[PDB]
């Protein structure tokens, strides 16, 4: 009901950033949208003295057959001044986390005035027949790092008496997604839920327990061939930047001579001993690996093939946060880039969670193909950053 | 009087910390003063300028060629940045046939936008007296002055938001804003349509502005931005390659100028070589021969340029389909239409600089491009028609370690087809024999070895003379497969040859990879493995090659 104060950084001009074309059906439904949005006062049309710009597209959220608009507000949130909670450890402990989408509320508190001309969005004309229509924000806009960090304080009121009665229920807040962790049952989880959602109203099951770092693994077998042999010791000298003490020479030793690939090789006992000496080193966790939160999330994925995909979140080489295996088969059986976008997603969920912000991408894909299809099947408020490798890792069979 | 609706004004500032003009004026002769003086006087005497008095310190120096002409060009560096009028023309295949299009003349409009109240002191300009014996004539802009950095933008805003009412309560027609020209277009009867129009030209001139009642001069054919508009129709204006015995480096832009524009219509146009020819010139007036890759290029252009060939207007109640044909060279040919032998618009696509590339990518390149395409002008992704069998781009995706996809497709029997020519297998090769390769180089003397030994026994090192350790890993796995059976198991260390390998390339820069690659289509089954270097595994002999 009143207006806080809202800046850029300073020498920072407001976001221009070009709006790319969109599909008949998502203009149309940008048109509804914004033509409800403006009968409720939430934005209002613009003249062309406005020479900033945002883009957006519409998207489709999980068990929905409405349309909604989602804000690339990257540029915008990178160049408005920072805001000032530390991180709640304990919400990666806790056994089950529900998201909730709070962003209507965001609608309810308005918006600086100086700072509306910075929202300014477009929605686009098919063939540039139209100028495009122009809109900006008159209230809190969903995707802006400064809608949480305004409505914090009305948040810690709202929930102030659901976290008086629970105090075993972690609350945690990031963008327009509400983080609600908790020990119970499903049942009474949803009926919990279901609790909050109706307390908030008058005013998606993700469980971290089942998920751990993934240590590396070496094959047990009876017979061994000369091919089997290279790529165990090929395996372990990638691990030995990983672990310090992998040893490798007495494996080496068994290769010695031109062999046929596939011809079985005894190990000595040397060679066991220090295949064993190697699997007790891989057993324990890596030395010396912290989080800095001065620093960049770094995630990487691997396509394995099969709908299998490989991640690894570090901030230094070979000092690894978080890695892990999304293989979930949800309707994109026959496409990659689908595959690719909803392990992205969840990846960057997994991150949030536990660190709180969201690491920069490195996609196993080619730039033009990503970005002309990745709208399609993104479903998050948030957008993470990322860029694109065009070198086969060798890496990959040794996630695999 | 008939009272006149006001036109709202859009607030203007200057860049931030910058103040407004303040420019010498220019020494004009005494009949220019005096064409200005009756030129402003007559202006003054219209509204569009006022006179001001000494009070304001700036000015912006005015010409006359009369005609008025004044150089705003300080005052457009110092102007705020305004929303852009368009963000891009409009393709005449995105438009849809009408059965009437009529053009209206909104020129008089133009000079009708009030400008910024605050905004005009900075619009200052000085008529000099004769002789210079009289404080010359100060005169302010009180509307959109032409030449302004906002005048466009600020006029095609007020136009639209005029325009929206008539617009929305008539959903049966179509109005198009372009300059000071409005085109209206419908399907109703001739006799409904120029109704409509002199609707819109009350409608208009509720706000004062004013059409002209004369016959408009512009007539179909419309001429448009190198476009020559039909009623049921659409080209490029007529190309014609010219007759030159020599051709220099802007005749060679000149005609991939000419090319590149007709390769919008015309399907099979090349631009390679001709282009080619212009690598690294950076002379405008250098003559240039002409290559005999060239010369057959243009032969076929001025073949296919031969006769006029007209576009269609898009049809929203038919399918969007776009084809695909290869040309060779990293040349790409597509044809977008929704009925045959009618095509919406035609194009070419060019791959990348790379060192390495096959036609799977370079396939998937163009149909991106397209997609994007067809979203700006269409609104839709359309149905492609590609050289490729179905289960070739199957095993392509589930093998390739990069994720990818092509929206919907169907195959069209249209050689050359895109083709997998090798596939590496995913396990070593029971029965065949196990190549251990490796090649090394010295940096200073570039001399190096390559070669590799069996399990057989079989063995070969070769010196080279000029060449690197990448080359040498190369070319040591060039001699396994020049001395191997159908099928051959390979073991390398270097990391580069099997991170080029693994990109599975048919065609390259290197031609030491050219030969790897015309290898590899001979062979039956090649499994390539890698291993580290210098960790003692025999076989892989690093000693053999460092002699
Ligand atoms: C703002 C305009 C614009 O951007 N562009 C591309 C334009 C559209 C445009 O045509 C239509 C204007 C109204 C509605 C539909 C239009 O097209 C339908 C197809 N079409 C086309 C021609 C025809 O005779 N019959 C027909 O059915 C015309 C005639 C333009 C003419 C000139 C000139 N000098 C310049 C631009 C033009």
């Amino acid at each position: 009901i009143e207006t806080v104060p809202v800046k850029l950084k300073p020498g920072m001009d407001g976001p221009k950033v070009k709006q790319w074309p969109l599909t008949e059906e998502k203009i149309k439904a940008l048109v509804e949208i914004c033509t409800e949005m403006e009968k409720e006062g939430k934005i209002s049309k613009i003249g062309p003295e406005n020479p900033y710009n945002t883009p957006v597209f519409a998207i489709k959220k999980k068990d929905s057959t409405k349309w909604r608009k989602l804000v690339d507000f990257r540029e915008l949130n990178k160049r408005t001044q920072d805001f000032w909670i530390p991180h709640p450890a304990g919400l990666k402990k806790k056994k089950s986390v529900t998201v909730l989408d709070v962003g209507d509320a965001y609608f309810s508190v308005p918006l600086d005035e100086d700072f509306r001309k910075y929202t300014a969005f477009t929605i686009p004309s098919i063939n540039n027949e139209t100028p495009g229509i122009r809109y900006q924000y008159n209230v809190l806009p969903q995707g802006w790092k400064g809608s949480p960090a305004i409505f914090q304080s009305s948040m810690t009121k709202i929930l102030e008496p659901f976290k008086k009665q629970n105090p075993d229920i972690v609350i945690y807040q990031y963008m327009d997604d509400l983080y609600v962790g908790s020990d119970l049952e499903i049942g009474q989880h949803r009926t919990k839920i279901e609790e909050l959602r109706q307390h908030l109203l008058r005013w998606y099951e993700l469980h971290p327990d089942k998920w751990t770092v993934q240590p590396i693994v070496l094959p047990e077998k009876d017979s061994w061939t000369v091919n089997d042999i290279q790529k165990l010791v090929g395996k372990l000298n990638w691990a030995s930047q990983i672990y310090p003490g992998i040893k490798v020479r007495q494996l080496s030793k068994l290769l010695r001579g031109t062999k046929a690939l596939t011809e079985v090789i005894p190990l000595t006992e040397e060679a066991e001993l220090e295949l064993a000496e190697n699997r007790e080193i891989l057993k324990e966790p890596v030395h010396g690996v912290y989080y800095d939160p001065s620093k960049d999330l770094i995630a990487e994925i691997q396509k394995q093939g099969q709908g299998q995909w490989t991640y690894q979140i570090y901030q230094e080489p070979f000092k690894n946060l978080k890695t892990g295996k999304y293989a979930r088969m949800r309707g994109a059986h026959t496409n990659d880039v689908k595959q690719l976008t909803e392990a992205v997603q969840k990846i960057t969920t997994e991150s949030i969670v536990i660190w709180g912000k969201t690491p920069k991408f490195k996609l196993p894909i080619q730039k033009e193909t990503w970005e002309t299809w990745w709208t399609e099947y993104w479903q998050a408020t948030w957008i993470p950053e990322w860029e694109f490798v065009n070198t086969p890792p060798l890496v990959k069979l040794w996630y695999q | 009087m008939v009272p006149i609706s006001p036109i709202e004004t859009v607030p203007v500032k200057l860049k931030p910390g910058m103040d407004g003009p303040k420019v010498k004026q220019w020494p004009l002769t005494e009949e220019k003063i005096k064409a200005l003086v009756e030129i402003c006087t007559e202006m003054e005497k219209e509204g569009k300028i006022s006179k001001i008095g000494p009070e304001n310190p700036y000015n912006t120096p005015v010409f006359a060629i009369w005609r008025k002409l004044v150089d705003f060009r300080e005052l457009n560096k110092r102007t705020q940045d305004f929303w852009e009028v368009q963000l891009g023309i409009p393709h005449p295949a995105g438009l849809k046939k009408k059965k009437s299009v009529t053009v209206l003349d909104v020129g008089d409009a133009y000079f009708s936008v009030p400008l910024d109240e605050d905004f005009r002191k900075y619009t200052a300009f000085t008529i000099p007296s004769i002789n210079n014996e009289t404080p010359g004539i100060r005169y302010q802009y009180n509307v959109l002055p032409q030449g302004w950095k906002g005048s466009p933008a600020i006029f095609q805003s007020s136009m639209t938001k005029i325009l929206e009412p008539f617009a929305a309560q008539n959903p049966d027609i179509v109005i198009y804003q372009y300059m000071d020209d409005l085109y209206v277009g419908s399907d109703l009867e001739i006799g409904q349509h120029r109704t409509k129009i002199e609707e819109l030209r009350q409608h208009l001139l509720r706000w004062g502005l004013t059409t002209p009642d004369k016959k408009h001069q512009k007539e179909p054919p419309f001429l448009w931005m190198g476009y020559e508009l039909h009623p049921d129709k659409w080209t490029v204006q007529p190309i014609v390659l010219p007759e030159k015995d020599s051709w220099t480096v802007n005749d060679i832009q000149k005609l991939v100028g000419k090319l590149n524009w007709a390769s919008q219509i015309y399907p099979g146009i090349k631009v390679r070589q001709l282009s080619k020819l212009l690598r690294g010139t950076k002379a405008l007036t250098e003559v240039i021969p002409l290559t005999e890759e060239a010369e057959l290029e243009l032969a076929e252009n001025r073949e296919i340029l031969k006769e006029p060939v007209h576009g269609v207007y898009y049809d929203p109640s038919k399918d969007l389909i776009a084809e695909i044909q290869k040309q060779g060279q990293g040349q790409w040919t597509y044809q977008i239409y929704q009925e045959p032998f009618k095509n919406l618009k035609t194009g070419k696509y060019a791959r990348m600089r790379g060192a390495h590339t096959n036609d799977v990518k370079q396939l998937t390149e163009a149909v991106q491009k397209i997609t994007t395409e067809s979203i700006v002008i269409w609104g839709k992704t359309p149905k492609f028609k590609l050289p490729i069998q179905k289960e070739t781009w199957e095993t392509w995706w589930t093998e390739y370690w990069q994720a990818t996809w092509i929206p919907e497709w169907e195959f069209v029997n249209t050689p050359p087809l895109v083709k997998l020519w090798y596939q590496l297998e995913k396990e070593p090769i029971v029965g065949a024999e196990t190549f251990y390769v490796d090649g090394a180089a010295n940096r200073e003397t570039k001399l190096g070895k390559a070669g590799y030994v069996t399990n057989k026994g079989r063995q070969k090192v070769v010196p080279l003379t000029n060449t690197t350790n990448q080359k040498t890993e190369l070319q040591a796995i060039y001699l396994a497969l020049q001395d191997s059976g159908l099928e051959v198991n390979i073991v390398t260390d270097s990391q580069y040859a099997l991170g080029i390998i693994q990109a599975q390339p048919d065609k390259s820069e290197s031609e030491l990879v050219n030969q790897i690659i015309e290898q590899l289509i001979k062979k039956e089954k090649v499994y390539l493995a890698w291993v580290p270097a210098h960790k003692g595994i025999g076989g892989n002999e690093q000693v053999d090659k460092l002699v």
